[PDB]
């Protein structure tokens, strides 16, 4: 995440780090229920192998809440591929039940027609992660969170050199010095309505990281409810 | 649906996300459990 800031105690408590066989982190995902992440199906091409820790606020130092879950099932969208980056989106089963607790719980999956109306309309979303702290620069030892506007769809096409799908939208800064960056992709994009968090994307990709003119993209999850409805019942 | 049918999750008919009931009143969502979805968490 380059700007915004460290999650407080409690505050990103949905996020989920995929970590590899150098227990380093380098993706990031999203608690959908005590056995499933929700995840970006690019992450899956990184580590042959990886696990996945909840609980995570500082990589730096084991602190209580911190636990560690083998994958059991991967659930990879069909239809991705690095062409495109469409369908950037994936499923895990844990072998093993999360327990919530601070700073472990999960992020509500919206219902479809509400949310495109409802949700997907509103003026933000937060996005969070432990990855660099600039485009060049290094991980981000600590959790952190940014509050994103959504960009209009149309906005952002005319600013990627990539074709932007249905399946993904467009969030950030046109100049300001604020996005989210290497090592954030697979984790969580939330929005509020009223007192609840529904999970709205999936960190996906971005050229560069707060580059002016340049937006984050994201996998649109309204897209893919059905979908990860499908993969959890599996 | 157009104040959210007065709603406090989903939308005139309120509805709420698994590990909620609505509430009495029809509007109101309430947790059923300790770490609801969607819920910052308090100490
Ligand atoms: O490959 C990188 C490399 N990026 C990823 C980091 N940026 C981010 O992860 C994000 C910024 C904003 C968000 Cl949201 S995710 C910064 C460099 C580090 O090398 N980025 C891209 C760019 C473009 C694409 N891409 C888009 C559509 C079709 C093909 C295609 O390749 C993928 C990609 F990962
Ligand atoms: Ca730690
Ligand atoms: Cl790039
Ligand atoms: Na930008």
């Amino acid at each position: 995440i380059v700007g915004g800031q460290e999650c407080k105690d409690g505050e990103c408590p949905w996020q989920a780090l995929l970590i590899n066989e150098e227990n380093e982190g380098f993706c990031g995902g999203t608690i959908l229920s005590e056995f499933y992440i929700l995840t970006a199906a690019h992450c899956l091409y990184q580590a042959k192998r990886f696990k996945v820790r909840v609980g995570d606020r500082n990589t730096e130092q084991e602190e209580g809440g911190e636990a560690v879950h083998e994958v059991e099932v991967v659930i990879k969208h069909n239809r991705f591929t690095k062409e495109t980056y469409d369908f950037d989106i994936a499923v895990l089963r844990l072998k093993t039940p999360i327990t919530f607790r601070m700073n472990v719980a999960p992020a509500c999956l919206p219902e479809r027609d509400w949310a495109e109306s409802t949700l997907m309309t509103q003026k933000t979303g937060i996005v969070s992660g432990f990855g660099r702290t600039h485009e060049k620069g290094e991980q981000s030892t600590r959790l952190k969170m940014l509050e994103v506007p959504y960009v209009d769809r149309n906005s952002c096409k005319l600013s990627s050199s990539f074709i932007i799908t249905q399946n993904m939208f467009c969030a950030g800064y046109d100049t300001k010095q604020e996005d989210a960056c290497q090592g954030d992709s697979g984790g969580p994009h939330v929005t509020r309505f009223k007192d609840t968090y529904f999970v709205t994307g999936i960190v996906s990709w971005g050229e560069g990281c707060a580059r002016k003119g340049k937006y984050g993209i994201y996998t649109k999850v309204t897209a893919f409810l059905k979908w990860i409805d499908r993969s959890m019942k599996t | 649906c157009s104040d959210n049918g007065d709603c406090d999750q989903f939308c005139v008919v309120c509805s709420c996300a698994r590990g909620y009931t609505l509430a009495d009143n029809g509007k109101a969502c309430i947790p059923t459990g300790p770490y609801p979805c969607g819920k910052q968490t308090l100490e």
